[PDB]
């Protein structure tokens, strides 16, 4: 009904090789990015290479947040919400830099008797949360090309 | 601008 | 800097607490990288001066906060508890982060208390009223590209009296590798060490050892996308202390446990395009389709304590997750698929703007782990039993809202529910409505029995939250906000805020009721009341704002942006 398959690119003939930079290359955005942009296909250069017309992929800062969503009847935490947010940007060289963002929201349940097991939940959640705050970057990438033509 | 046509929409119907 | 420490403007407030508060702050700065403040509070009610000691550090290993509070002597704790010898109330916070030479990683989040009541009276700045444990991490790592290590203690001191028992990981040791074109294949390893102790003398301790390799096969299409994955955990369980459990309980701790399983997935994607030119020209929907096949095999995994293994939320995105519980000490068997499928919506300058999710999980066979003690509402054990939906809907610049909802069948009813519609036109202006909802069912099969038993968790939660902010002539900031509990039908949470801003100074006035704890003698409900008045200087800093954003995270349900 009008449907059809996906004759595109998730990510931009353009940017098929480009930059990853970071000032945390070892951390855990750094490292769902460049699997995200593996399994996409992208070429990552190093940030020392001679090659020119390669648009750069800058992260920035990541802000993860734990607060109470909801309380039980004695005011004690129910329901925890970890908000993570995601700045990066895109430098195509000759022409401009554009700034994207991603924000992931997730929520779990406390649990003060298990609080240990709690923890590691924690722990998964937010290796999770860097997996979509990736892909969610990557989707941004086609919205930057259609920029780049407009101007 | 029918956005209700998200969840239901065929390219006959139209014309 | 002699020039540049000094008192600051003190601050005072009225509490129900402590009646009325008094601070003195004295900053002082030790280096361009380390600064300290030392506050002397006096409290009314309490009768005493309770000093407080923040210092702030920057250095190469990373930045840091330490926080030390002391009280001597306290009237009310010391009427409340005759028995005990002294009646000092003390808080130690330690808040370190840092990377170094981009390789190692240091974290400390570690928080003590004298006892269980503390961030019931006194106010929270490193910690909350809402708060049911404190948590006390350490942990040093080393990452590299294709490798990291990282060894850790993590302990938690828990507050409610009902089992104050908790397991602690002294400590935990995680080591990652990572190959990535070995043939076409990818693959991982990833291996753990650690050691369960407990407070109580009585209780099992554990020393575990799991190994697990994985090896996936991807391939990819511009429109599809296929992912075979192969796992193998190897868990080695030496168990002591088992005199006590064992001698209570019908099934038997085991000393020595081997625990291997296989694991195969089979993830599948789909991308249609279509052209949607009602809504306005240049609009395309996007429909993905996504499917993932899990099997795991049944290991009875009834002579194992369970130390660190809880359940887990499944919201959509927790549909496709091939876990059932965290940690390593239940692994449940899976013979299961999961489909789901999610709408975009771009406009003509590709940019997301409407998306919607729904997907369930079918079992062929019933998940066990060998003990099976959550409490469900009817005997499904096969079939459509978990369904998860979630929205996004960014209806202008200023409008957004938010919706996820789930649903089991074996608790016949809505496991969790949220929305959230909100208006933001700038920092300073924004008006929010949210609501969150958890079935009394679900406090059932998730959370121990006396949650089920008692007044204040059986219930469920049902609650309602309003969050308004609005500034008059550019000097003034009005800030509010309204939880309330449709099921007590009663005030949660409330909050205003008032704030003067000029060149030179900012004058801050706050309200806060709040629930604040819990009364058994009659089985109520306890709230605390919070007038405070603040001063604090401008122009010496390049912060010129109205400071709406510091009020509306000042209450204990603060509000987070949502678009
Ligand atoms: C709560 C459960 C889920 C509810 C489901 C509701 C689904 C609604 C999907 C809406 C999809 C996007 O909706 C679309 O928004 C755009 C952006 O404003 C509107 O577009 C409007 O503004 C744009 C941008 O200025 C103009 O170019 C356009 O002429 C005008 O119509 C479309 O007319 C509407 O179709
Ligand atoms: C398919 C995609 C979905 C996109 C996201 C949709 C988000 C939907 C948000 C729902 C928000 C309202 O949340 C809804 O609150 C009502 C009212 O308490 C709950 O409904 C409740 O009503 C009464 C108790 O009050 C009971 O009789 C009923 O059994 C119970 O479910 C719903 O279970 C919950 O879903
Ligand atoms: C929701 C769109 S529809 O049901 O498929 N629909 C078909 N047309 S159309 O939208 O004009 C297709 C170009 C006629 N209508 S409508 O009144 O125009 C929907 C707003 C229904
Ligand atoms: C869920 C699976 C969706 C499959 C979409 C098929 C698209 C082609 C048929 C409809 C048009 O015509």
């Amino acid at each position: 009904c009008g449907w059809h398959l996906r004759d595109t690119t998730q990510v931009p003939s353009t940017m098929k090789v480009m930059i990853l930079d970071s000032g945390d290359p070892n951390g855990p955005l750094s490292r769902a990015v460049r699997n995200q942009l593996r399994l996409n296909g992208v070429e990552l250069l190093d940030k020392e290479t001679t090659r020119k017309d390669v648009p750069s992929l800058r992260l920035g800062k990541v802000s993860i947040a734990k607060d109470t969503a909801s309380v039980f009847r004695n005011g004690q935490t129910a329901e925890y919400q970890m908000i993570m947010t995601v700045n990066a940007t895109v430098l195509i060289p000759g022409r401009d830099i554009y700034p994207i963002s991603a924000k992931v929201f997730r929520s779990f349940f406390d649990n003060p008797q298990m609080a240990l097991a709690k923890d590691n939940e924690q722990d998964m959640i937010v290796k999770e949360m860097y997996d979509r705050a990736a892909e969610q970057l990557i989707r941004k990438l086609p919205s930057i090309r259609a920029a780049d033509i407009r101007s | 601008a029918c956005e209700w046509c998200i969840f239901w929409y065929d390219p006959k119907l139209c014309a | 800097d002699k020039r540049r420490s000094g008192f600051l403007i003190p601050n005072a407030k009225y509490t129900t607490t402590n009646y009325f508060e008094f601070y003195l702050p004295y900053y002082w700065n030790i280096a361009p990288n380390m600064d300290a403040t030392i506050t002397p509070h006096y409290m009314h009610r309490r009768g005493n001066i309770m000093w407080e000691n923040e210092f702030r550090y920057l250095s190469q290993a990373g930045a840091g906060l330490m926080e030390l509070d002391y009280l001597p002597s306290d009237k009310v704790y010391e009427d409340e508890h005759p028995n005990d010898d002294s009646s000092r109330r003390w808080l130690f916070y330690w808040n370190h982060s840092g990377v170094m030479d981009q390789v190692w990683r240091f974290n400390v989040d570690y928080t003590k208390v004298s006892d269980p009541s503390y961030f019931n009276d006194f106010d929270n700045k490193y910690g909350s009223s809402t708060d049911g444990y404190a948590t006390q991490k350490f942990s040093v790592g080393y990452a590299v590209q294709n490798f990291n290590a990282t060894v850790s203690t993590k302990q938690f001191q828990v507050f409610s009296e009902q089992n104050t028992s908790s397991y602690s990981a002294e400590p935990q040791l995680d080591v990652n590798y990572y190959q990535n074109d070995v043939g076409p294949f990818d693959t991982r390893i990833y291996g753990q060490a650690v050691h369960f102790v407990n407070t109580r003398d009585d209780m099992p301790e554990a020393t575990r050892v799991h190994l697990e390799p994985t090896i996936n096969l991807p391939l990819s299409n511009n429109w599809g996308s296929i992912n075979t994955e192969a796992k193998f955990l190897a868990t080695h369980y030496q168990q002591t202390n088992l005199d006590w459990y064992n001698s209570r309980n019908t099934t038997k701790l085991d000393e020595s446990v081997n625990r291997v399983m296989p694991q195969f997935k089979v993830d599948g994607k789909m991308v249609f395009e279509r052209d949607m030119e009602m809504l306005a020209p240049g609009y395309t929907q996007t429909l993905e389709p996504r499917a993932q096949y899990l099997y795991v095999p049944y290991r009875d995994q009834s002579d194992i304590y369970n130390y660190d293994s809880s359940l887990l939320q499944s919201d959509y995105s927790g549909l496709f997750r091939d876990r059932t519980y965290g940690g390593l000490d239940r692994i449940a068997s899976a013979n299961q698929v999961t489909t789901g499928v999610t709408s975009r919506i771009y406009d003509d300058a590709a940019v997301e703007r409407f998306n919607i999710s729904v997907g369930q999980i079918y079992y062929f066979t019933e998940s066990r782990t060998g003990d099976d003690n959550i409490t469900w509402e009817n005997d499904d054990k096969t079939g459509s039993l978990v369904w998860a939906g979630d929205t996004y809907w960014r209806i202008s610049e200023r409008w957004g809202l938010r919706g996820g909802i789930q649903y089991d069948t074996r608790l016949d009813n809505v496991a969790t529910s949220n929305s959230s519609i909100e208006y933001r036109r700038d920092e300073d202006r924004l008006v929010q409505l949210n609501y969150h909802y958890a079935s009394p069912e679900y406090i059932q099969a998730t959370l121990p029995k006396y949650y089920s038993t008692a007044e204040q968790y059986k219930n469920g939660i049902s609650q309602v939250g309003a969050v308004a902010s609005r500034p008059i002539a550019d000097r003034w900031s009005i800030v509010g906000a309204y939880y309330y509990d449709t099921n007590a039908n009663k005030q949660a949470d409330s909050m205003l805020g008032v704030q003067y801003s000029s060149c030179c100074y900012a004058i801050r006035v706050g309200y806060e009721r709040k629930l604040n704890g819990w009364d058994n003698d009659k089985q109520h409900a306890v709230y605390d009341n919070a007038i405070g008045f603040n001063i604090e200087l401008r122009g010496l800093s390049s912060n010129y704002g109205l400071g709406t954003q510091e009020m509306l995270r000042s209450n204990i349900l603060p509000y987070q942006n949502t678009l």
